[PDB]
């Protein structure tokens, strides 16, 4: 059963997420407008969306129980390596299997494979990303499991450059145990069948997506002309 | 390796 501490963790993570993820997507109006027709016509809008989302992921991360006990340098390394992954995970909330797209409240803010390819990426990465979203959606995670997964993804002890890897592991373990116990107590079968193992598998899938993303980002941001379309935060976090 | 913006946001 869920200890009081574990119920505490879930309460905090649910709240941290509610304060960093606006389901009405009201702020999208502040982003450079999307252009759908210039093989990079969607880059300004999506780069802004990503930059905005990186900020939200950071705000979420700071509220993770135990994250505070980490050093500044370890916090930076965890966020720099997990950002794109948490953005992919958090995006599952707007992803819809109806037409394989991310529905953010309006046709203008509804993205599909065509839109993403107009941000400077190829199917080498987009197809796997869509496949990832569909598999994750089919897990019908409870919001509780969704927030714990994102937290577990952020506090990963094996990210390169990590110093106090054991502290990072201790912090992660506490989240994992909360998750495993939560599934056993609050998630009814059959939906709970190997659900933990399947969630950890998505993290593995994210490592592959992260890897391919780093390669394509290098390519895209290779020409100063395109890196010029990004934001200062996106450049600092993803590199260059 | 300097991430001033990321650091400022992490607090
Ligand atoms: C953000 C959020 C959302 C969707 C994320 C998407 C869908 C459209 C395309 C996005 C924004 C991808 C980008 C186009 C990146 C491409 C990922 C590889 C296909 C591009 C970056 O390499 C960089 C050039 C900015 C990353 C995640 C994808 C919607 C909502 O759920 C909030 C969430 O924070």
């Amino acid at each position: 059963k869920l200890s009081e501490e574990q119920q505490h963790i879930i309460a905090i993570l649910l709240d941290a997420h509610h304060k960093t993820y606006d389901p009405t997507y009201a702020d999208f109006r502040d982003f450079r407008p999307p252009v759908r027709m210039s093989p990079l016509s969607m880059l300004p809008h999506l780069a802004d969306l990503v930059s905005y989302s990186i900020q939200k992921v950071i705000g979420f991360a700071k509220m993770i129980p135990g994250f505070r006990d980490l050093t500044s340098d370890d916090q930076i390394v965890l966020l720099k390596s997990s950002a794109i992954e948490v953005i992919m995970l958090r995006s599952n909330q707007s992803f819809t299997m109806d037409d394989m797209s991310w529905d953010c409240g309006s046709q203008d803010y509804k993205y599909d494979v065509t839109d993403v390819s107009k941000a400077g990426h190829t199917l080498e990465l987009i197809e796997p990303l869509i496949k990832f979203q569909v598999g994750l959606k089919k897990l019908n995670l409870h919001e509780e499991e969704h927030v714990l997964l994102m937290a577990i993804c952020i506090v990963s002890p094996d990210r390169p450059g990590v110093q106090d890897a054991k502290l990072v592991e201790a912090i992660q373990d506490r989240l994992s145990n909360t998750l495993q116990t939560y599934i056993r107590c609050r998630h009814p079968p059959p939906g709970s069948h190997q659900l933990y193992a399947k969630m950890i598998q998505k993290l593995a899938d994210l490592r592959s997506l992260n890897e391919e993303h780093s390669k394509q980002y290098r390519s895209l941001s290779f020409q100063p002309e395109n890196s010029m379309k990004l934001t200062p935060l996106v450049l600092e976090v993803f590199g260059n | 390796k300097n991430h001033p913006m990321l650091m400022n946001l992490l607090k």
